[PDB]
């Protein structure tokens, strides 16, 4: 848009495309085309039944989380702030 | 936290759901410049970002399984335990996380920004819990307007959703904000080729939410609030 | 966490140490599908990343100094003190990591995945403290196969192991747990070549790593169980 | 392998090589070539004489614990989870 | 310099180029230029009004700490140890 | 952390500034190797960056709104209560961060290394509180020695700083330390090129901090001592 | 020649001249597939050409000084003596070049063609001369549609313009007919960038030539046939 | 337009740009960006006096003829056919 | 084959692929894959009814002989020698 | 022209037809380094390349419309008259055109190399043409031979064919010889991929002609000497 | 030089650079690595006894002389003018 | 042709000969804008090529054996009878060709330009053939200042050298003038990498014709005029 002209002219490109079937991708992962980002807001919550396992009853809590509504399944994340 | 000069939002910026030139402000927050800087609920963006990845169910452009996703977030996890009294310090009857974006009015300056929060919840009274986050965003909007002024940032409008739980005695709540920062893939844009790198944004750009949904053949699963965060 | 589409495990798909080929299981997990899901400990493929990357002293094919190599990481540090009976809250005895990867039925769908764990340990009976973990398997195993449900994801193995260490009165102990993500250079690529990347990988795929080591001219470290981690 | 041959009709690839000469690099460092990764399994611990020092004990800890056994030695490292 | 000349011949080249106009940027991030980073030394610190919103307290605080002194704005911080 | 092979620093490998070849050692530190270890205190190193990026005010080269920056950090954050006695536990009166470059002998086996920390402050004593700090380089230069003896690394210099500040009562304070891993943009370097790459750093490699404010219009912000972190 | 998938041409797929969609046939041809195929005087492309280039003194986007530029081309060269009634056997009074660009109905299975030829002229009457061309087309278009029929090729139009000259007593005439395969620079291209690849192509597929000079501030130099070859 | 969309499927694209500033320039000549080439129609002819030496008398009508109209000046002119 | 294992330790690949659906591309024409070239061996001849046009003579023969046997059709042709 | 290096043969290096090791040497010519070069009649290679571009009824994998194939080529164009026995001077019955291929015995140094040849023909007498050309081999198998010396190269096969054509009275005929250089498409090659380009080609290496056609579905259109050039 | 500096600016680069050991590559081949081109000047001829094939004794001629003192030996020459 | 903004050349630009410091200019030609035109005898550049490709016996930085290098050439062949008195028409005692290079005043506007001639000799007396060469210049001279004044280019010097041949009775003469325009391998450029490519080409406009071939431990070839053309 008429954004997007503004910036070219600066070296800034928000171009954001994954090489990949249907599938969407990290920003910085190789392959990638764009020098851009696409992003989104995602707020959740999930629970387990307590064991002893903090440690796993956090991975588990966390796990139906990322699986509950806007699925971001099987995912390395990586934590930016 | 941000995005900035490279980015743009689902649902906002570009697949844009109706919802936004149809919102009211909840109230305003008095920015360092002056200006007041609505606030509204960001339930339109978050049900946008469900419509295009999809659920556990009803996959779509979810992330390539094993992929590394950055992503802008927090979190929180706390017990509640089996009816006991004695609820120890870090314990609780439900957990909370809360996420806001914030569009600078001018991108090319500064870079839209991303403020989250989460918490535990004291008492059993969910309809209580609400009341406390319906007060959380003035609080968000306060800090929001703080950094603003840090860095002489302005902005226009900001986006507050939150997502909660109560846990069965004995379970414990995780609660998550988070940004992810993603690349799309070509089959998501309609009429794109992996030829035309800038026009395949553009399309984007265009197409609201719903167009989008009916040249791909989605239905729409945001339908009229049927998702509850 | 996880390591999908765009990956193989050292020793595993690449560089296989035979050990694979004849472990049996520890046990097995009821996977929400209905079939089993095999334990075995992880001690081969921990071997032979030892293999590869080499130690502080026989140095091998190692991340280059001052490298950004990403890690699905977790670890835990305690304190034990001089003796004394006053053993504050966060101390003890020893402190102990684990790590399982479970590998897919299908990768092309699901992707395989990471699960650690780490932990304090109580009694200074590090006779005991096995058993602990012979125990923790069970435990993970259980985690494990709650996730493969919340994805609907199957596996076929899912091999674990751990690292301990008793500490001396005085001293912190800090035990980890991580996988790292790597890309191989040449010359650790018997007859490879920077202009024949795919056939690159190829190679490894077939190399067994005892072949490996031969073909580079590497004594084996792992030996007959030369390492304890 | 037979494997790969499904994943390139989706558009994706395994292949990770490092253009340095003997030593492996972080995965999404600029140069690498190919756009997959390679991983495996490292768990190890450590210890440290107790100082005041918190901080300082934890990083000795962890220093010591890299460089124990798989050698992962002066490496800045990411998490993602 | 002399430096340079000897890791050239294992493949390093210490080339960080950033293709935006008058803007810094992160290693890793795409279209950057070489296979390098520049780095430096930042130790800053800030103060915010206690609220009761603990995160928010801190989410301000490293706001105002990151705006001192050596400007490192509105940045994703991503954590490397 | 680390600054390997991959890299170079502002103030130091480019850009110097002069107060390096004009500093002494504070005290030096007994290396594994038995050789010397000198100490300096870093503040050459913080007032370079800052006349590279430049401030909120006078802004300079500083990363792009919303860009990534990988950094090496650390950070605390202390509540200061309304004058109360009853100061809880993880409370106090100031909040302190500490950074440390080290710089191998011999860049190409050995990378360069980082050394953070930071704590809260007991006594609203600040005179007293820099004591501690000046005391707390020799418990680094220490930590600092054990990790070259722990990968056999050897190092030549080894700069610290610090940053502090006392909280107003009822004030949150947050210290950070933090190592920032850039790309520099071309209109900072003079007479460089898009098209010259390894030239473009050649120049920086050459350019003194001095003159490269004055060839580049810039006045010294850090000027005489004109900075306090 | 061809001039096919990877091609457009000046004047007609880009900087369209309106004088194309006011020209008549000058007559038709019958092409195997049996349909007719129009044949017009290629003065607009030609003159097209002209503005975009620029000539020696009013320079425009011409090529790099040095460049490689291949050209579908051939020529022709011949001396006219001093009067000399011996005109010995490649002699004649004037030289000239024509060239054909015909473009298939079908871009997608057939290239569009392009024919060129020239030749020497014997007769000192330059007016009797342009009868002859004035019949070539006929010639031309006749093996136009043979190579059609060659390769099943079938076109829709046909452009075909020359050059001529007569050459003084003692002149070595040069008659040229090039095609030339380009690359368009940015600053020709109005609101282009070098980022934005294909939506720059779009840009020169939609404007007209007379809009192009305008928006990019220049005299129509083929002005009202202004230009003779 | 239209016709783009049938070709990018095929894995043809016409994008011919020349990173040069005002310049056009040759279709293979490296830098440009875009797998296409543009291309036009001159036609025109050139004479110079006879002197004893023909080549040279071609290479200078050639001269005055590529100098005459549409401008191709100095360039190095490769044939095809 | 374990001649390009030889070639490959000198710099020189022989891969050439074309990105192109169905169709072959010629050598140096950009978006090619690879820095090699296959090559071939075509031999053939047409004919044409003499018209007065010689030049035209020749191009339709030349098309009618490209076309025969091993088609190579609507090509730019290049000369190398 | 020459083929190195970068180079292979349809028919020969790649989808080999089996006429290859099947073939015996029409005669031997003496190298210069003292050795024979057998030479044979280059009909399998010429008809392997047929199978592969196809013609123009059965298309197969041909050059792409427009595309640019650079070739070693030359050619010969000839008139024959209406009877007249006044035969001007560059006049005959018919026209030939031969081509040679040399491949030299170490590929590493020396280039294998192309020799190409055309003429016109002088009697009506068909039958005797032949002749002259089964005798031109000899011819071209001394100029290889002196080239070989030339720059010291050594072959050790050396294939040559030719095409001929009598031209009605009134026909002007166009013999032509050429080797074209390009790349392969995706989809000619079996179980390829865009993204193993190194593997690609070691398919083709090793494919046979006749599996290729049969993999691919593809009926020999060579067939038993089918083909006449 | 400071010349470059200008042509940089323009969009133009003189590097030329093969990727290949100790061989020279031609303008325009891929894997070449960088913008520009460097040329130089050979003026040289060769003889062949006359056999009846012209073109033949043309070849040989032309091979010898390609040859003859600076070896510009076994090389596909394209033409431009 | 032309050699412009994308050039250098061997001898002049990089590897510069001495002999160019130290030539002296053997005539001048006005050139349109009234300014002299010096004109040497290419003699140097011709010499410095040769060290640089090597002979056939003394190979050195040749090109790839196969490689497509374009070059902006021309040639003759003509034939030399058995003594025969009836010497037909394109016949000769010898062949010759001449070779061009013009630098521009200014290389931003203006690209050098190369001009080049050959053509056949008359008489048997070679003695004789020098003097028409020795004139030949003038006459190249000329044409180069009207190529100039074509396109108001300005030049500065101009070299001109020759290449002959008397063909023995039946010998068939080709006389060749060339022009290659390539890249440079790694290894002839001292202390250079294939990732310092801008560095690499200032490393070569630095060294000196002599100082290179010490450096590269090569022996001149060119000596003391020990090469005729
Ligand atoms: N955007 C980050 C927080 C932030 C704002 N300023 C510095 N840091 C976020 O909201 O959480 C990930
Ligand atoms: N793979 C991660 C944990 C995980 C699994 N699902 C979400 N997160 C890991 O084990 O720790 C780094
Ligand atoms: N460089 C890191 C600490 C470190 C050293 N060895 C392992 N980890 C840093 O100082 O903090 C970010
Ligand atoms: N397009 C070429 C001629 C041509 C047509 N078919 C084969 N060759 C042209 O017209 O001249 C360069
Ligand atoms: N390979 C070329 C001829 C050749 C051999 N040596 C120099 N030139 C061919 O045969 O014709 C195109
Ligand atoms: N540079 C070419 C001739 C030339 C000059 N102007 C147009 N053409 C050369 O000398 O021959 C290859």
């Amino acid at each position: 848009s008429e954004l997007d002209a503004k910036l070219n002219k600066l070296g800034v490109d928000r171009i954001a495309i994954s090489p990949y079937k249907q599938w969407t991708r990290g920003y910085m992962e190789p392959g990638n085309i764009g020098n851009g980002y696409v992003t989104g807001l995602k707020v959740d919550a999930g629970v387990r039944d307590k064991s002893d396992n903090n440690v796993l009853d956090g991975i588990v809590s966390y796990d139906r989380a990322e699986t509950k509504n806007a699925y971001i399944g099987q995912i390395n994340m990586t934590t930016a702030s | 936290x941000f995005t900035g000069v490279q980015g743009r939002v689902i649902g906002y910026d570009i697949l844009r759901s109706p919802e936004v030139d149809k919102a009211k402000p909840l109230f305003t927050e008095t920015q360092w410049d002056g200006s007041e800087l609505p606030i509204y609920d960001a339930k339109p963006l978050q049900d946008a970002l469900v419509e295009y990845f999809g659920t556990e169910q009803d996959r779509r452009h979810y992330p390539a399984p094993g992929s590394f996703i950055v992503c802008a977030n927090k979190g929180v996890t706390a017990e509640r335990p089996k009816n006991d009294a004695d609820m120890k310090p870090g314990q609780g009857y439900g957990v909370w996380s809360a996420i806001a974006i914030s569009f600078a009015k001018d991108p090319t300056k500064d870079s839209s920004m991303f403020v989250e929060d989460a918490g535990v919840w004291e008492t059993p009274n969910e309809d209580e819990l609400l009341e406390y986050l319906e007060g959380r965003r003035k609080a968000m909007a306060k800090s929001i307007a703080e950094c603003g002024q840090d860095a002489h940032a302005s902005f226009e409008s900001s986006w507050i959703g939150f997502a909660y739980t109560m846990m069965e005695p004995g379970q414990i709540g995780n609660a998550i904000t988070v940004a992810p920062y993603v690349s799309l893939p070509i089959d998501s844009i309609p009429g794109g080729s992996i030829l035309t790198p800038d026009k395949d944004m553009e399309i984007m750009e265009n197409l609201t939410m719903p167009e989008w949904l009916e040249k791909m053949g989605y239905k729409s699963l945001s339908a009229n609030n049927a998702l509850k965060y």
